[PDB]
């Protein structure tokens, strides 16, 4: 029979009813490496922890992709005028920074 | 002095209220509810029990005939049968071959013990909470009976308390209920005067001593078998006796929040819902002058151990410099942690230790001495015992503190990502502004 | 056969219901409300009455000293006065000239007749309608006491009636009411244990025979005059007697819809608000086979004299061709006119005359005999008397009938304007199409 944190009660025969409760026991380390903390919280709240971790991972990937795209666009804007000029004498120093062929 | 707090409606939780009044040293008032009652108002619809069929001796008329006569009894039936020959015993009982008639009658009454064994159909309206609270502050320690509305006002050592209305309108009872010996059923009984045979309320009565007795039992007489004196009949068996098997599960067995449904005054003892607003009006003599209390300086808090179990599984120690020996009142200004004590002895040797209870991996709360404030941070560890026979001594607040172990990692990762993003923004903005003109 | 109607909650209004069952002649069932009661459910808060101050004989200790002890009596005062010289009578009563103390004492008790006159403070919840209806059809003439909720079922001569819940939840009582002898006040009394001196509720008690007696009467005990034995004190006069002077106007004097607030069971009788849904279950013995019913042919309705007064101011005659004598049943299929009779008498060669009641200048309604039908129109003049001692026998339907005198003028004028408008429409369309060529 299930015993949540809310409690539980059983009645057996002509005896008085008995009430039991559940403590917040789990597996993992609350203060350990990040996977151990994730495992601890998944031990307490599985679905909520999965949702939170997935949301944070998506947000981190979004931020990384946006930043990389912005550097790519900045490099494009800084280097593309030289690709139009017929002479096309790009400074070697600016080629070093922006990886100019 | 007027003060208002909100205490949770859970039996046994030690609640502590802190009163800070300018000119005086702070007062901690502890006050907990020891039991609760919740009585609905009941309108008795009717009373039902098992019935009793009354069957008198038949009337036989040798060489004659009879006539049926209506009567005022409940479910009354009467019939006359045309040609009989009873053969009473040691004889025929009539000297009359074919012109004999029998008068058969029967009706329904109430059981001879209906005043001991019966069920009551009720209608339940708005209930009234009625608690019992123990108040402790200073050197008073007393428990009082109150009504949990805004009306009842009580006094405890010169202080006046009003325990305001419960914030929840929940009730375990339905509109219609049925109450047998000691149990209550959320049942939907028939209307009065429209009961049906063989089911609950096949006979009805407004009260125990009433004298109406509606009865629908499908009573029906039959012709006597030829050659003997008897009055056969058929009738659906009792509906009270049917209900005493097929009734179902009582509200006693299935009640939310651990309500304990109880006896003659129908009540739901010790449900755990809502909050209890309370307002107090303390006298002027219940406080202590600041010039008469110890002065605490350089208060510091260090946590010795930390286990976020149901009981007081944490110990903290406070170091301070004082000026005189006296009493100070301790309080926790967050509900993540629950102190066990309401006051402490302060001595020249500046050490004092307190036990607290929490459910968080990394609690963080402000504790106060008589005139001192300090912050306590900790790293609790989960317990090993799966099941305990008591309820938690804390409010189940789990979210970890900012700058804990788990959230420091989030802070550092977010800082790295944000630094990268702002570096990208600065690069792009500078490039675009330079290249624009 | 099951039929369901809606009747108004008006005492004395003659209501008539029409039942048209196929294969049987129509039956008109008439039933009217005789009485009405609306009883709230009351929770007693406390009891208040006049108080009584108990002042025992003073205790004078010659050549000594005394000390005062607190007691538990309500509003209890005790004081010691240090230097006295009482001079009892024909003497001084003491020998020492300045070492003599008097012990003064007084407290408050509930009145001697508090069970014979007092005021009860209540809380009023959902009220229960309970009417007394007279039903009449065929040969039955009975009035039944019934509960106006969907539950109670009652049989009048074989037909089962259920009078459903009222359509409105209006009540004349407030949440808090005070009940003196025969009069009810919508008054907001103080909480229990927080009554103030000189006002209603300066002493409180949960029950008449209870033994708590909260008292706040501002009792205060003064120093005796030199050389004289007496206990002088001051105190605010009773708040119950003050309330009896300044209690306001009772609910009896002002109450909407003509309610008559009544005695010990607090009820509001004969209010006129809402409608009562009714459901009946008629047997077959109530109706009449359509064969027996006379066959009515060529029914015509013409109104001789009509005035739209409160009583039955209209008269109409029906001309018809029949085949045989009998008793039909008349009905009006619009509440713009209310008929006085339920059943008629159809004769071999004749007419039938009936009285009706209306509030409209030009009523139009459909009247039926056994199974025939007709349409009635009339012109009614206003009455002459300004004031009558009785209520209207009709529903206040004043809007006239189309094709009446007042509306036919609008018909003709609007028709002329519409003819002009359509002529102009046609002229413009013809012009704009001819020019289109
Ligand atoms: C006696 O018997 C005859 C027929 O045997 C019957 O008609 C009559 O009623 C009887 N009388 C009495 C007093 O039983
Ligand atoms: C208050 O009094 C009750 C009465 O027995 C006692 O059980 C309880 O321990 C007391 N509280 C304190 C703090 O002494
Ligand atoms: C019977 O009904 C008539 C109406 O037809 C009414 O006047 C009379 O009062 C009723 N009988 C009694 C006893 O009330």
């Amino acid at each position: 029979i299930p015993v949540p944190v809310d409690g539980m009660e059983y009645h057996w025969g002509n005896n008085d009813p008995v009430r039991l409760w559940s403590q917040l026991t789990t597996e993992g380390k609350p203060h350990g490496w990040p996977h151990q903390i994730v495992q601890y919280y998944y031990g307490l709240y599985p679905a909520a922890t999965v949702s939170a971790v997935v949301g944070m991972s998506l947000l981190a990937l979004i931020s990384i992709f946006a930043s990389c795209y912005m550097l790519v666009a900045a490099r494009s804007k800084c280097l593309t005028p030289y690709a139009l000029t017929p002479g096309a004498a790009v400074p070697w120093t600016l080629g070093i920074l922006c990886c100019a062929p | 002095y007027e003060h208002s707090t909100v205490m949770p409606n859970v039996v046994g939780f030690p609640y502590k209220a802190h009163i800070e009044r300018p000119g005086y040293s702070p007062l901690t008032l502890q006050m907990q509810v020891v039991e609760t009652s919740l009585e609905p108002t009941l309108n008795l619809e009717y009373i039902t029990c098992e019935y009793k069929t009354v069957v008198p001796s038949p009337y036989v008329k040798c060489c004659g005939a009879s006539e049926c006569s209506t009567k005022e009894k409940p479910d009354y039936q009467c019939k006359v049968y045309t040609g009989v020959y009873p053969f009473m015993w040691g004889g025929a009982y009539c000297f009359c071959d074919s012109e004999n008639t029998q008068l058969s009658e029967a009706y329904v009454d109430r059981s001879d013990v209906c005043r001991h064994d019966h069920a009551s159909a009720y209608k339940a309206h708005t209930a009234s909470l009625k608690a019992k609270v123990r108040v402790m502050y200073g050197n008073v320690n007393q428990t009082v009976d109150v009504y949990v509305n805004g009306d009842h006002a009580v006094t405890i050592g010169g202080t006046q308390f009003i325990f305001g209305p419960l914030s929840s309108a929940w009730t375990p009872f339905d509109n219609k209920i049925v109450v047998y010996k000691d149990e209550v059923f959320n049942q939907d009984f028939p209307p009065y005067g429209s009961g049906q045979p063989g089911r609950f309320g096949d006979i009805q009565s407004r009260t125990v001593e009433s004298n109406d007795l509606y009865a629908n039992t499908a009573l029906k007489l039959a012709r006597p078998s030829p050659g003997m004196v008897h009055v056969p009949y058929t009738q659906t068996p009792s509906g009270f006796k049917y209900w005493l098997k097929e009734k179902g599960t009582a509200l006693n067995t299935k009640a939310p929040f651990g309500c304990q449904i109880k006896t003659n005054p129908v009540r739901a003892m010790n449900c755990a819902v809502g909050n209890i607003p309370v307002s107090m009006n303390l006298p002027d003599s219940a406080f202590t002058r600041i010039v008469e209390a110890p002065t605490i300086i350089d208060l510091t808090c260090t946590v010795a151990t930390c286990t976020h179990s149901s009981d007081f599984g944490g110990v903290l120690t406070l170091t301070y410099k004082t000026d005189k020996n006296g009493d100070c009142s301790v309080h926790s200004h967050s509900n993540v942690a629950t102190l066990q004590e309401a006051t402490a002895k302060v001595k020249t040797a500046g050490k004092v230790t307190l036990h607290f209870s929490t459910a968080s991996a990394s609690p963080s709360f402000v504790v106060s001495l008589c005139s001192a404030r300090a912050t306590c941070s900790a790293s609790c560890e989960p317990p090993k015992d799966h099941i305990v026979p008591y309820a938690a001594s804390h409010s189940n607040v789990v979210f970890p503190d900012m700058s804990g172990t788990a959230l420091s990692w989030v802070q550092k990762i977010s800082g790295g990502l944000g630094a990268f993003a702002i570096g990208a923004i600065l690069v792009l903005v500078v490039v675009t502004c330079i290249g624009l003109r």
